[PDB]
């Protein structure tokens, strides 16, 4: 098995629209998804809270949906609820907080873009195991 | 001569069967107190809610246990770390239901083995005898240390010490596992070492000075009695014991010397069992053991497996069920 | 005469669909735009005698009324379960993943 | 507790048996 | 319990006394060779 | 019922056997209530009373 | 039955060490 | 007084409740078209006695005292609820939220350990008609929900529970599973409770009372496993009272 | 057939103990000569 670009390619924006990441922005994505995300998300749940992962599956029914870059991208620019009617910001990373956030502010939009491709590739590698919890360690 | 002077005299007599010392006027009065009440809660006490959620575990003989299951239960969760001394309690039903009588076992044990260990020194020195004995027994009363003060100290509670019982043992073993990964800590590792060397060793010397003892009984009496306690000479071969086992290896892979060979045996497993002891005590600030979940992926990424990810779904299967009822939220943070 | 209650409510609708009166609040998340907003209003609003009913809680916007009907299908109400609803238990059952 | 009742005379005899063995060839020991 | 409380402290005092003041009295010239 | 309890062979202390062990619980059982007080009759009303 | 059997032993044991101790053959220097 | 976080922690006075002057003895007066609140509800148990158990013969069973084994862990506090004017004139509490039950272990004569739920979840507790003040004779009674001593994730030491857990005696594979049903089926039960309580004290300024309480509820069952007991319990209680 | 369990054990003891402290005593009074 290799990770070719049929695996690194994922919707853009919710027009089926899609986009072709390299194994570089992949890797990139990766790094800065531990740097920055993982001490809450590390494979794919969130633990503080759980009810809510980072599946496919999940960000798909979020409003705006997730389940592609720009949706992810806008939302490490300006965070919301579940169901799209509250501003999170405050309380989770986010360039508009970085201020309170630090990580967050030498983030470029083309990082945000690999975060959000490393998000929507993990699920195709690792199925189940990604968002599953310790069942499927 | 004054009353003073005659009880330091008695105190330090190398002439009492049993040797007394400054060390012993502290240790034998918190060893009797120790002793008294773990044999009375093991057989007797009621059940002790370890966890502090009101589930009490029945450690003692008469509330139906064997010699096997048996305990004297660790104190409660709800006490964490507080001293809770017999006259801080309502009274001694609150006392036992709240697990009391560990806290006064285990804090008089320590303190009289710490002086048995003063002790060793102290008698040493009026025998005029090389100091280092205490240095030995240091190693397992290190390891009491770390498993009844050190770890509840880390974690937080005495409820995480290690109970007074054979099936209490296992179960802190076990616990410890799925919370630290001790297997794959390198200084558990030396504890093996250290253990399965020692035994290793105890045998090889027993069997190379049992090899080579020189003839002085006939066949039908014990070979035993061709030493005589205080007789000047070696009762066995030492260069015939060397012979057999440096040619069994080597000749440079035995020792000729008595004073090193016996070092050797005293070291190894003392250092071995200092480092186990480091080990649950460094656990007890949560340096666990090293983690390789998930370490292995191939050209995709998916996770190959190796021998490490098989030990951690064991460990899942320990940390999911441990105090079944004493979690509320998703992390086991101690 | 003995029975397991929850096995028993397993066998009814709750079994198939959200059970308004019943359901832990996280299951909401199963379908688009009810989590977290709506979702409160649900539990808080309470038992219900019908699914219809909860078109009719007090300060929903035209555009909630309208993402609960498209719901409706997703939902029923069986008789409120004591072992269920007990213990903050549809806010936080002890399951998290 | 349910226990199996031979346990009590296993036991015991476990105890005594081989006990008395050392005993006997103890005090005979002594007496020569 | 105040009572055993009290009990306590003077046993716990008492012995811990002697071993301070036996430790006090001398302690290194109690040894079978040079009586300093 | 205490009183009523005396008035039982059950409790005399000659009724026993020598290799008959353990509490008298053991024989006749936990006593555990007083039935009551039994009255005989007979079919002419007369009152009758047990040896 | 078993409690007692298991506090029967266990004095046996302590009551040997008392004879290990005080009541050992002594060990003679010769 | 400001007394701090600092002041009280570890001396016992946490699980005390608030008390009155023995001076307070005024009256609240409650205007009927007003609307008020209890802003805080704090009942101290100070004793727990159980009914024993007679045997057959249908003796009369009495409240015997117990120990208390769990510690200061006992009180209930900052209850809230709306004070309820009616138009008989009586008063009606009824709770909304607050620190409303405590598991308590006590322990009887012969060592049987009994716990119980002490609470008064979905209180409503009511005067007599026509009461236009607060005074040192009014009486509030009441009645509230006990719910099973365990929740529905509870497991017992082999596993089984209720909501979750097994579903048999796993380690008597082929035991026959009849006469263990009673073990093997957890039940979750409810019940009712009923408390008085009785105003003793009054601060007619701030809206301040204080009394005593006396309750009435059955101990925890274990999920069904066998039969609780009746417990009473009594103590003193503080409110204030706000107009809302 | 329902006999006292402890029959076994009291039967045991009162061969084995008696006869114990015979062989006991015989057998220390051989070895004298
Ligand atoms: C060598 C003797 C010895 C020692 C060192 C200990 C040590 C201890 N005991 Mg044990 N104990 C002993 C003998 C001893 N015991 C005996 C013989 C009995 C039988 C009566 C007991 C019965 C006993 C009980 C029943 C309990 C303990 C407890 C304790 C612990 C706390 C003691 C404490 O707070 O004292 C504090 C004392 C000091 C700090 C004094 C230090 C010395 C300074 C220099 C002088 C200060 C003077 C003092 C404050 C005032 C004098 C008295 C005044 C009130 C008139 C500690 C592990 C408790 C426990 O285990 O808790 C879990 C407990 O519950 N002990
Ligand atoms: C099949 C045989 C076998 C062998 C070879 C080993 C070997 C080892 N085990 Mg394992 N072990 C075994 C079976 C075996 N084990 C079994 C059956 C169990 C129970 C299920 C365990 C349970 C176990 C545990 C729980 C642990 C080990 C550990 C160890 C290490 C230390 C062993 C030690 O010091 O012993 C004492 C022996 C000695 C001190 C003598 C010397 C032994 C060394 C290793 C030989 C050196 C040869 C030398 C390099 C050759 C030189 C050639 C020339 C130049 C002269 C070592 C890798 C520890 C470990 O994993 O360490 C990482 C550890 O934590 N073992
Ligand atoms: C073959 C496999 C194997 C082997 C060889 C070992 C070997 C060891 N393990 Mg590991 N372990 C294993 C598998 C294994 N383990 C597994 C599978 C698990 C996971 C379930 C663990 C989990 C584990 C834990 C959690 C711990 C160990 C510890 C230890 C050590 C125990 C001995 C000790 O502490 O001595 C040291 C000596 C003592 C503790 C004795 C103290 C004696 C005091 C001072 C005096 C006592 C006096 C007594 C009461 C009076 C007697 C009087 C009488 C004469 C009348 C030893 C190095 C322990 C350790 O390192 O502790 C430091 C420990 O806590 N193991
Ligand atoms: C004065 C002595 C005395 C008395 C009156 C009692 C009385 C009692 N005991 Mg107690 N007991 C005693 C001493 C005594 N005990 C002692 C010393 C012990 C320690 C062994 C016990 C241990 C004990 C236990 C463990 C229990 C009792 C129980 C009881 C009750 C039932 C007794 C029973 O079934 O007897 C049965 C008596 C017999 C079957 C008679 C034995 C006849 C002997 C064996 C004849 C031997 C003849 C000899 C071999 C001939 C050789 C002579 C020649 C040829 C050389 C009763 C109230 C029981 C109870 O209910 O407790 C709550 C119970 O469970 N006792
Ligand atoms: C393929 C071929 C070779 C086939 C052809 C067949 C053929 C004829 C072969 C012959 C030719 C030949 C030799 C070929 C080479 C092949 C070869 C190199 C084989 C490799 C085999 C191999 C694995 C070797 C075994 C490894 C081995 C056991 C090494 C262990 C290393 C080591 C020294 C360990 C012991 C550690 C140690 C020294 C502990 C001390 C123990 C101790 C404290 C003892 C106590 C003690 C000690 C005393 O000392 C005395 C005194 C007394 C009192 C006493 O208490
Ligand atoms: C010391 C060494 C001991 C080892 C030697 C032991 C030899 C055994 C001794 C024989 C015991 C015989 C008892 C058998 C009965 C048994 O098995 O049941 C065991 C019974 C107990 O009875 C049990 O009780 C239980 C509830 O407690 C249940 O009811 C059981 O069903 C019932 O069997 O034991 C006794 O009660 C023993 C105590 C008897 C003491 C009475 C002494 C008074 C009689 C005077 C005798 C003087 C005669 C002198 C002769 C001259
Ligand atoms: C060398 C031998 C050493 C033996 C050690 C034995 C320790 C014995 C301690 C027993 C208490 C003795 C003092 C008696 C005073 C009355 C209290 C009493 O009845 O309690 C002893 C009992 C013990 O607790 C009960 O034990 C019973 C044994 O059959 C049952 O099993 C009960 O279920 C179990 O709960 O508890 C109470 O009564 C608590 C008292 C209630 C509140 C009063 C507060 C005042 C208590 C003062 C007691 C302090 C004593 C500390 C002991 C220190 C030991 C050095
Ligand atoms: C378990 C109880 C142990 C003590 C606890 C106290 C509870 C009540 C006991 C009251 C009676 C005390 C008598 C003690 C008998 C004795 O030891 O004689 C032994 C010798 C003989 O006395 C010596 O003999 C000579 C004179 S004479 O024999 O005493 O007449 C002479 O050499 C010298 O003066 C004299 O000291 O005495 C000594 O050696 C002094 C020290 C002995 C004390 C050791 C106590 C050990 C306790 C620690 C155990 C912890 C748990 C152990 C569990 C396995
Ligand atoms: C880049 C950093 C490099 C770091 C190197 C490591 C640091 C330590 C350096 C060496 C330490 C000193 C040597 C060893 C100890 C010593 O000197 O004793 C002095 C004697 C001197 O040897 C004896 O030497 C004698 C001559 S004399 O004593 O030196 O004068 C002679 O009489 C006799 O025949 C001979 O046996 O040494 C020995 O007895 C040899 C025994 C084997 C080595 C013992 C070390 C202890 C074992 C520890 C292993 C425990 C591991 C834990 C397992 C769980
Ligand atoms: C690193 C920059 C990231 C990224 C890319 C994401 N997070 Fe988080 N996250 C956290 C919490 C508590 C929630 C839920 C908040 C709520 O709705 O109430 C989330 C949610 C998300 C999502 C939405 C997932 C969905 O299914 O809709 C996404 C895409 C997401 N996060 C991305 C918590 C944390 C943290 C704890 C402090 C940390 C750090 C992060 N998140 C970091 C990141
Ligand atoms: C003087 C002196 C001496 C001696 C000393 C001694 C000898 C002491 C002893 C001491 C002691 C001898 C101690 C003891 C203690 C004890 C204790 C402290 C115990 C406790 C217990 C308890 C508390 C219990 C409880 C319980 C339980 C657990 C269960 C059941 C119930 C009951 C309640 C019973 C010397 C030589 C050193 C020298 C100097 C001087
Ligand atoms: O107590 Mn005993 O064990 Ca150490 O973690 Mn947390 O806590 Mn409990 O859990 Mn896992
Ligand atoms: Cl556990
Ligand atoms: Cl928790």
């Amino acid at each position: 098995a290799e990770l070719t670009p049929e695996v690194l390619t994922v919707p853009l924006n919710s027009e089926g629209k899609t986009i072709t990441l390299t194994e570089k922005q992949y890797l990139e994505g990766k790094r800065l998804f531990q740097y920055a995300c993982a001490s809450c998300h590390v494979g794919g749940i969130t633990k503080t809270n759980p009810s809510l992962d980072l599946r496919t599956e999940t960000l798909a029914l979020a409003t705006p949906p997730r389940d592609n870059i720009e949706g992810l991208v806008d939302y490490m620019k300006n965070p919301t609820t579940y169901d799209g009617e509250q501003e999170i910001a405050e309380v989770h990373p986010s360039l508009r907080s970085a201020d309170i956030f630090p990580k967050m502010r030498n983030l470029t939009e083309k990082d945000l873009v690999a975060i959000a491709g490393h998000i929507l590739v993990e699920p195709k590698i690792l199925g189940d195991k990604w968002g599953g919890g310790k069942v499927y360690y | 001569a004054n009353l003073w002077e005659r009880f330091c005299n008695w105190v330090t007599s190398t002439d009492n069967r049993l040797y007394v010392g400054w060390f012993g006027v502290i240790m034998i009065p918190t060893l009797l107190a120790a002793t008294i009440c773990f044999v009375i809660a093991f057989i007797a006490a009621p059940p002790v809610d370890i966890d502090g959620i009101r589930e009490p575990v029945s450690g003692s003989l008469l509330y139906g246990n064997n010699i096997i299951t048996g305990a004297v239960v660790p104190s409660s969760n709800a006490i964490g770390l507080h001293f809770y001394p017999i006259w801080e309690a309502a009274s001694l039903d609150e006392w036992l239901y709240n697990g009391g009588p560990y806290q006064l076992i285990i804090f008089h044990f320590l303190l009289g083995a710490s002086c048995y260990m003063g002790r060793q020194w102290e008698l040493s020195y009026r025998l005029g005898m090389r100091p280092w004995i205490c240095v030995a027994y240091s190693a397992p009363l290190a390891s009491a240390f770390a498993v009844f003060l050190i770890y509840p100290i880390g974690q937080g509670s005495f409820s995480d010490g290690m109970p007074l019982g054979i099936s209490g043992t296992f179960n802190f073993m076990i616990v410890f596992q799925a919370e630290h990964n001790i297997l794959m800590h390198p200084f558990h590792q030396l504890g093996v070492a250290g253990v399965f060397g020692g035994a290793l060793f105890c045998a090889m010397h027993g069997s190379l000075v049992t090899s080579s003892l020189i003839r002085e009984t006939t066949e039908t009496e014990s070979a035993n009695y061709g030493y005589k306690f205080g007789q000047e000479e070696e009762t066995y071969n030492i260069v015939a014991a060397h012979g057999y086992f440096g040619r069994l290896i080597f000749q440079y892979a035995s020792f000729n010397n008595s004073r090193s060979l016996h070092f050797f045996l005293a070291a190894w497993p003392v250092v071995g069992v200092w480092f186990t002891a480091l080990g649950i005590s460094t656990m007890a600030f949560n340096l666990n053991g090293f983690n390789f979940n998930h370490s292995v992926i191939d050209a995709k990424g998916n996770v190959i497996n190796t021998w490490a990810d098989i030990i951690n779904r064991a460990n899942l299967g320990m940390e999911v069920m441990h105090e079944r009822n004493a979690h509320n939220f998703p992390l086991d943070l101690a | 005469e003995l029975v397991n209650v929850v096995d028993e409510k397993l066998g009814t609708a709750y079994g198939e669909k959200i059970d308004l009166n019943n359901t832990n609040i996280a299951a909401f998340i199963q379908y688009r735009g009810l989590y977290p907003t709506l979702a409160k209003l649900i539990v808080k609003n309470a038992p219900y005698e019908s699914v219809e009913d909860v078109l009719n809680i007090p300060g929903l916007t035209e555009r909630q009324k309208q993402i609960l009907r498209e719901n409706l299908e997703h939902f029923t109400v069986t008789e409120v379960e004591t072992a269920l609803v007990e213990g903050g238990d549809r806010y936080n059952n002890g399951l998290y993943k | 507790m349910e226990v199996n009742q031979l346990g009590l005379i296993a036991t015991a005899l476990f105890v005594l048996v081989p006990s008395v063995f050392l005993i006997i060839l103890y005090v005979q020991t002594e007496s020569q | 319990m105040e009572t055993l409380k009290i009990t306590v402290y003077i046993v716990v005092t008492f012995f811990v006394l002697l071993f301070v003041f036996g430790f006090l009295s001398g302690d290194p010239a109690r040894n079978p060779k040079r009586k300093d | 019922e205490k009183l009523a309890f005396y008035d039982y062979i059950g409790n005399n202390p000659a009724k026993g056997g020598l290799f008959r062990t353990g509490p008298m619980n053991k024989g006749d059982g936990i006593a555990q209530a007083w039935k009551g007080h039994a009255v005989f009759r007979n079919k002419e009303g007369e009152e009758l009373f047990v040896r | 039955m078993e409690t007692i059997t298991y506090v029967f032993i266990f004095a046996c044991i302590i009551a040997l060490f008392f004879f290990a101790i005080f009541f050992r053959e002594p060990p003679r220097i010769t | 007084q400001t007394l701090t976080y600092d002041d009280i922690v570890g001396t016992g006075l946490a699980n005390k409740c608030p008390t009155l002057d023995d001076t307070a003895r005024g009256a609240y007066p409650i205007d009927s078209s007003q609307t008020y609140r209890i802003a805080r509800l704090c009942l101290q148990p100070t004793t727990f006695l159980v009914k024993e158990e007679p045997k057959n013969k249908r003796q009369e069973a009495e409240f015997v005292p117990t120990k208390l084994v769990t510690r200061e862990t006992t009180s209930l506090d900052q209850i809230q609820g709306e004070l309820k004017v009616n138009s008989d004139g009586s008063l009606t509490f009824v709770e909304e939220d607050g620190i409303d039950f405590q598991p308590v272990t006590v322990q009887m004569a012969g060592g049987e350990r009994i716990p119980l739920l002490f609470t008064v979840k979905n209180l409503v507790a009511s005067t007599q008609p026509n009461v236009t003040s607060i005074t040192t004779s009014t009486d509030f009674k009441g009645e509230f929900n006990v719910p099973s001593y365990r929740t529905a994730n509870f497991l017992d030491p082999k596993g089984r529970g209720l909501a979750s857990g097994y579903d048999s005696a796993i380690a008597l594979p082929q035991a026959k599973e009849e006469e263990l049903a009673r073990a093997n089926v957890k039940r979750f039960s409810l019940t009712k409770g009923q408390i008085s309580l009785n105003v003793a004290k009054v601060d007619g300024r701030t809206g301040e009372i204080a009394g005593t309480f006396e309750s009435e509820q059955l101990s925890d069952d274990d999920m069904g496993a066998h039969e609780p007991h009746e417990v009473k319990i009594q103590g003193v209680f503080y409110a204030s009272i706000e107009p809302a």
